[PDB]
RNA sequence: AAACUGCGAAUGGCUCAUUAAAUCAGUUAUGGUUCCUUUGGUCGCUCGUACUUGGAUAACUGUGGUAAUUCUAGAGCUAAUACAUGCCGACGGGCGCUGACCCCCUUCGCGGGGGGGAUGCGUGCAUUUAUCAGUGGUGACUCUAGAUAACCUCGGGCCGAUCGCACGCCGGCGGCGACGACCCAUUCGAACGUCUGCCCUAUCAACUUUCGAUGGUAGUCGCCGUGCCUACCAUGGUGACCACGGGUGACGGGGAAUCAGGGUUCGAUUCCGGAGAGGGAGCCUGAGAAACGGCUACCACAUCCAAGGAAGGCAGCAGGCGCGCAAAUU
RNA sequence: CUCUCGGCCGAAGCGUUUACUUUGAAAAAA
C-alpha cells in the first residue's frame, strides 16, 4: 500500500528515517521503526497500529493526540467521508408533566483511524473526546466492536 | 467584561464569612494571594468580625499600618490579604497566636495556639517537578516552591514548614491510617482516618474516611489535608474535635449547657 | 479587521447562524508575512499578552541541520523549488513552512572535509590549492591518523547527495515559521523524502 | 532662519507639509502641534504647511548671525541663564573640572 | 546558599538511594 | 503648588435593542492558550568612566497667533526609576571538541594498547531547528530533566549605572527596607471547546455546496485547537426523532404569583452570566478594550461661528422635552 | 464472580450492555 499520495510527503515526524547505514547492515530495508503510543484508560492499542504503515496524524495511537475528558459509544450510520465517519447515539428525554420519555438522537463526526479495518454500517465504536480535529469533529474512535449478527 | 473585575458583591461572598445582609452592598474582596478566592479569610473580616478588635475597616487599616499583624511570620500591612487554611496569625503587641483551622460547620475558627506551636506548619504538596540542571521543586497549596526536596515526598502528601526559614523539617505520606482534614465539600472541617481510597482514571479519586466516632463520608482526593500520622495530629485541633454532631445531639448539648448555667 | 471567529461560519446543519456580539480583538488576524529571499528585513508585532512575534519580510540565511551527520550549519538560502501547497508560492519565491529551498553546501563541504579528511564534491581537474590540500592531506600522529583511518570506514554519501554537492546546492525542508519567528530553518533533505521530492520537482516541470 | 509661525486663523505651520495652505493630519504622541491628552490618543488636527505666502498672521524667526549694527532692543541685553547645570558630569564639564 | 543546598540535598540522595539499593537487594534475595 | 515619571481610568453604574442550540444552566476539558497584580522560587551558574556615562524635554522665564476649544508655535534654561549607552567583579578554571608534541606498555620489531598534554573553536538560562539516550511524573506526552551540532531577529532577552532609614566594625567589608527585572509556579481571571436541556409556527418539506457547505493533505493568520483563511483533492454534511425558514409584547438563569395532587402563567427589575452605549465600521494604547464620561471615518440628528473654522453623544446621578393609562429632588 | 500479584485480606479483571431502584460525591449566595 503506497502512503505518498499528497503533494507533500507522509511521514511520522518523531522517528528519524535518514539514519545512516554501513553496506554491511543493508538486508534490504532497515524495516522503517513505527511509532505508537499506549492511550490509557485500559484501550488496548490495535496489532495494525503498531505493525501498519499508513501515516495519520490524527491517529490516537500514531498521531498527536491526546484522549481527554468524555468517552461516549455509538452506532455507526455512514462512512463517506476520509478518514472519519458519522455516528447515531440514541437515548430518550424524560418529560415531566407526562412522566414519559421520547426517543431522540444526534449524528457525531468522529474521526476513524485506518488501524480500524472492515468496519461496517451497523457496529458499535467507542469513540473519545479530543482537541478540536476539524470545524464539527472532537472524538475519535478507540474501540470497535461488531454487530450481534455478523460473520 | 473586559479586564478582570475587582469588586465582591456581599451577597456574593462566600457564606462562611458570615456576613449579614443590611451592613453594606460590597463585601472585602480578598486581594489575590497564596490562597484561592473562595477558600480564603481576608484580614479585614478576622480582624473586625471575628476578633472584634476593630469596629470598622478604617481602625482595621489604622491596626494594619502600625505592622502589629504577622501572617506566617512576615508583617503583612494589605487588609484584604487571603489568609487560608493553617495559616498562622501572629499579634506581638497583645501577644497571641491563631492558626486558621475549619471548624466542623466549615467556618474558620478563632483557634489560639500557644508560641512554641506557632513556629511552624503544614503544607499540602501539589505538583513535584524537576527544573534547571535536574533541581527537584515541590509546589504546596500555600504557593510556596521548595526545592531540593527530600526524593521521598509525593503528591498529595503534608510537610512541616519552619515558618522561621521556610525549609522542611518532617513529612507524613498520604496513606490509609493517617489522620486528616475536610478542605471542601459537604464534609468541611471534618476530621478522622483514612480507611480507603478508590482511583478512577481520568476522573476524581474518592477517599473514605472514618470519624473517631465510628462515622464514615467520602470526599474526593483534592478535598484531603493529611494532618498527622496515624491517629496524632501534629498541631492542635480546635474546641470541636472534628467530630460532627447530628442537630438532635447538638440541640440535646445546647439543652443541657442551659440546664447546668445557673 | 480581520477575524478568526467561528460565528460567521454556517452551521454544521447548514443553516446561518446570526451573530450575537460584534468583532472582538481577541479574534483578529493579521496580514500574511509573505517572505521572499533577499537581504534580511524583519519586523516585530505586539501580541496578545504583550508578547512579540517576529514578522520576517525578507530572509537570505537559515540554520540547516544534516541530520544524518549531525551537522548543523548556517548557509545562505538561494531559492525555491517547490510547495505542497500552491504554485503560486515557488512562483514569487515565498518562504513558508515545509517549502523545498536550495541551500548552500559549502559549509557542509568545509565540515566533511575537515572531519573525515576525504574529498566531497570535488571535480576531477584536482586543483587542490594549498590550504585545502593541508586540510585533506596534512601530516598527523600515528594515532590521529588511525583515527582519521578509522573514520574513513563509514564514510559513504548517498549518490544523491554527493551529486548534489557536485553542483554546489543542496535540497532542503523549512520546519520554521518565517512569518512567526522571523527564522528560515530546517534540514537538509536525504533519503526516500529526497527521492520523493526530486521526483515531484522533475515532475513539476 | 524661518523658524515656523501662524496663519491667518491661527493654525500653527509645519515642518514636513509641503503646501501653501492647510490640510489635516492625524497626529499622535510626538508630533508637533498636538500634545496628547491620554495615553495613545491621536487626533485629527488642521496645520498650516510650511511654505511660507503671504496668508500669515505671524512668522517666527530666529537670528542665526549678527550683522555689524545692533538692533535697538533686540542684541544688546543678556538674560543671565537661571538654573545652571545639575548634574555632576555637566558641572564637570562647564567648569573643565578633572576626576579628582 | 545555592552551593550549601546542593551538598546537602547530595548527602541525602545518597542516603535515599543506599535504603533503594538496598531493599532492591532484599527482594532479588526474596 | 506646578510639571515630568509611574498606576488607574477595561472596575463600578445604566439599560434590555439585538440574540432561538445562540445566550444561559448544570457537567467536564485545555496533555490546546493568555494572564498586570499578590504570593514563593530564581537573579556572582554565562570565561567575555565603573568612586557613575550621553543627548534631550517639561515645569519656569520671555515673544506670540486665532472670533472661538482642556488649540498651541517660536526662543532661553534645567532633572530622572522618562529616553538611551555601557563596563568591572565572580574569574581560578571546568567542560566539549581540536591535538603540535611527550611518556608508558606490549610486542625483535612492525604494529597494537594506555595515558599526559601546548595551541585554537564553543560554552549559562530564555529563542529556532535537527539529532541521541532513557532524574521525576501521568490513564495517557511528541511531558519534565539530560546529551550533542548550530542559531539567537538593529522594528535587539535576562545577566540592577535607582531610592530611603540606621549606622557601624576592620586599610575593605556590612543590617534593614523600597523600586525594577527574564523565567517558573500561585492567585484573579479570560478565551475557546465536551455532554444534556429552550417558546410558537408546515398557509415553512427539504436545506447547505459556483462567493466553505462536510471531510483530507500542506501551509497562512491567530495567544493556541479548528475551513479560521488559502491551494489542491474527495462529495460530502442536516432532516417528519421536525432540518431549513418565519414569528416572538424573547436577554438566559437563581427565582415570582397561584396551586389538594398534577399543573398554568410571569421573570425589563438590585445576585450570576451576556450584550450595547444614536446606527454601522475601523483602530491606538495597554496585561487586559474592537473601550465610546478614548480616537478615526461614513449615516441620522444637532451646538457655537466674525462663514475662514471648531465642538458633539445622560441605556451614569439629578433634571427637561416628547411619548403615553403609566413612574420621585437640577 | 474467580485465576493471578502484594501484605485471610488489600489488588486484577469482566459478568453482554443498560434502563430502573437505593447510596455516596460534587453541586453560589439571596
Ligand atoms: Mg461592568
Ligand atoms: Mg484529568
Ligand atoms: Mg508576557
Ligand atoms: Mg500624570
Ligand atoms: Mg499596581
Ligand atoms: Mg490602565
Ligand atoms: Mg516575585
Ligand atoms: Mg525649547
Ligand atoms: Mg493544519
Ligand atoms: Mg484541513
Ligand atoms: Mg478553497
Ligand atoms: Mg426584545
Ligand atoms: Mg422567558
Ligand atoms: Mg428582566
Ligand atoms: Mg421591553
Ligand atoms: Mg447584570
Ligand atoms: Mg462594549
Ligand atoms: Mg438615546
Ligand atoms: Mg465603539
Ligand atoms: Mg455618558
Ligand atoms: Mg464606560
Ligand atoms: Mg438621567
Ligand atoms: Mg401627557
Ligand atoms: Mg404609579
Ligand atoms: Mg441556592
Amino acid at each position: 500500500a503506497d502512503i505518498q499520495t499528497e503533494r507533500a510527503y507522509q511521514k511520522q515526524p518523531t522517528i528519524f528515517q535518514n539514519k545512516k547505514r554501513v553496506l554491511l547492515g543493508e538486508t534490504g530495508k532497515e524495516k522503517l521503526p513505527r511509532y505508537y503510543k499506549n492511550i490509557g484508560l485500559g484501550f488496548k492499542t490495535p496489532k495494525e497500529a503498531i505493525e501498519g504503515t499508513y501515516i495519520d496524524k490524527k491517529c490516537p495511537f500514531t498521531g498527536n493526540v491526546s484522549i481527554r475528558g468524555r468517552i461516549l459509544s455509538g452506532v455507526v450510520t455512514k462512512m463517506k467521508m476520509q478518514r472519519t465517519i458519522v455516528i447515531r447515539r440514541d437515548y430518550l428525554h424524560y418529560i415531566r408533566k407526562y412522566n414519559r420519555f421520547e426517543k431522540r438522537h444526534k449524528n457525531m463526526s468522529v474521526h476513524l483511524s485506518p488501524c480500524f479495518r472492515d468496519v461496517q454500517i451497523g457496529d458499535i465504536v467507542t469513540v473519545g473526546e479530543c482537541r478540536p480535529l476539524s470545524k464539527t469533529v472532537r472524538f475519535n474512535v478507540l474501540k470497535v466492536t461488531k454487530a450481534a449478527g455478523t460473520k | 467584561a473586559r479586564g478582570p473585575k475587582k469588586h465582591l458583591k456581599r451577597v456574593a461572598a462566600p457564606k462562611h464569612w458570615m456576613l449579614d445582609k443590611l451592613t453594606g452592598v460590597f463585601a472585602p474582596r480578598p486581594s489575590t494571594g497564596p490562597h484561592k478566592l473562595r477558600e480564603c479569610l481576608p484580614l479585614i473580616i478576622f480582624l473586625r468580625n471575628r476578633l472584634k478588635y476593630a469596629l470598622t475597616g478604617d481602625e482595621v487599616k489604622k491596626i494594619c499600618m502600625q505592622r502589629f499583624i504577622k501572617i506566617d511570620g512576615k508583617v503583612r500591612t494589605d487588609i484584604t490579604y487571603p489568609a487560608g487554611f493553617m495559616d498562622v496569625i501572629s499579634i506581638d503587641k497583645t501577644g497571641e497566636n491563631f492558626r486558621l483551622i475549619y471548624d466542623t460547620k466549615g467556618r474558620f475558627a478563632v483557634h489560639r495556639i500557644t508560641p512554641e506551636e506557632a513556629k511552624y506548619k503544614l503544607c499540602k504538596v501539589r505538583k513535584i517537578f524537576v527544573g534547571t540542571k535536574g533541581i527537584p521543586h515541590l509546589v504546596t497549596h500555600d504557593a510556596r516552591t521548595i526545592r531540593y526536596p527530600d526524593p521521598l515526598i509525593k503528591v498529595n502528601d503534608t510537610i512541616q514548614i519552619d515558618l522561621e526559614t521556610g525549609k522542611i523539617t518532617d513529612f507524613i505520606k498520604f496513606d490509609t491510617g493517617n489522620l486528616c482534614m475536610v478542605t471542601g465539600g459537604a464534609n468541611l472541617g471534618r476530621i478522622g482516618v483514612i480507611t480507603n481510597r478508590e482511583r478512577h482514571p481520568g476522573s476524581f479519586d474518592v477517599v473514605h474516611v472514618k470519624d473517631a466516632n465510628g462515622n464514615s463520608f467520602a470526599t474526593r482526593l483534592s478535598n484531603i489535608f493529611v494532618i498527622g500520622k496515624g491517629n496524632k495530629p501534629w498541631i492542635s485541633l480546635p474546641r470541636g474535635k472534628g467530630i460532627r454532631l447530628t442537630i438532635a445531639e447538638e440541640r440535646d448539648k445546647r439543652l443541657a449547657a442551659k440546664q447546668s448555667s445557673g | 479587521g480581520i477575524s478568526r471567529d467561528n460565528w460567521h461560519k454556517r452551521r454544521k446543519t447548514g443553516g446561518k447562524r446570526k451573530p450575537y456580539h460584534k468583532k472582538r480583538k481577541y479574534e483578529l488576524g493579521r496580514p500574511a508575512a509573505n517572505t521572499k529571499i533577499g537581504p534580511r528585513r524583519i519586523h516585530t508585532v505586539r501580541v496578545r499578552g504583550g508578547n512579540k512575534k517576529y514578522r520576517a519580510l525578507r530572509l537570505d540565511v537559515g540554520n540547516f541541520s544534516w541530520g544524518s551527520e549531525c551537522c548543523t550549519r548556517k548557509t545562505r538560502i538561494i531559492d525555491v523549488v517547490y510547495n505542497a501547497s500552491n504554485n503560486e508560492l515557488v512562483r514569487t519565491k515565498t518562504l513558508v513552512k515545509n517549502c523545498i529551498v536550495l541551500i548552500d553546501s559549502t559549509p557542509y563541504r568545509q565540515w566533511y572535509e575537515s572531519h573525515y579528511a576525504l574529498p566531497l564534491g570535488r571535480k576531477k581537474g584536482a586543483k587542490l590549492t594549498p590550504e585545502e590540500e593541508e586540510i585533506l592531506n596534512k601530516k598527523r600522529s600515528k594515532k590521529i591518523q588511525k583515527k582519521y583511518d578509522e573514520r574513513k570506514k563509514n564514510a559513504k554519501i548517498s549518490s544523491l547527495l554527493e551529486e548534489q554537492f557536485q553542483q554546489g546546492k543542496l535540497l532542503a525542508c523549512i520546519a520554521s515559521r518565517p512569518g512567526q519567528c522571523g527564522r528560515a530553518d530546517g534540514y537538509v533533505l536525504e533519503g526516500k523524502e529526497l527521492e520523493f521530492y526530486l521526483r515531484k520537482i522533475k515532475a513539476r516541470k | 532662519r524661518i523658524s515656523g509661525g501662524n496663519d491667518k486663523q491661527g493654525f500653527p505651520m509645519k515642518q514636513g507639509v509641503l503646501t501653501h495652505g492647510r490640510v489635516r493630519l492625524l497626529l499622535s504622541k510626538g508630533h508637533s502641534c498636538y500634545r496628547p491628552r491620554r495615553t495613545g490618543e491621536r487626533k485629527r488636527k488642521s496645520v498650516r504647511g510650511c511654505i511660507v505666502d503671504a496668508n500669515l498672521s505671524v512668522l517666527n524667526l530666529v537670528i542665526v548671525k549678527k550683522g555689524e549694527k545692533d538692533i535697538p532692543g533686540l542684541t544688546d541685553t543678556t538674560v543671565p541663564r537661571r538654573l545652571g547645570p545639575k548634574r555632576a558630569s555637566r558641572i564637570r564639564k562647564l567648569f573643565n573640572l578633572s576626576k579628582e | 546558599k545555592n552551593k550549601e543546598e546542593a551538598a546537602e540535598y547530595a548527602k541525602l540522595l545518597a542516603k535515599r538511594m543506599k535504603e533503594a539499593r538496598e531493599k532492591r537487594q532484599e527482594q532479588i534475595a526474596k
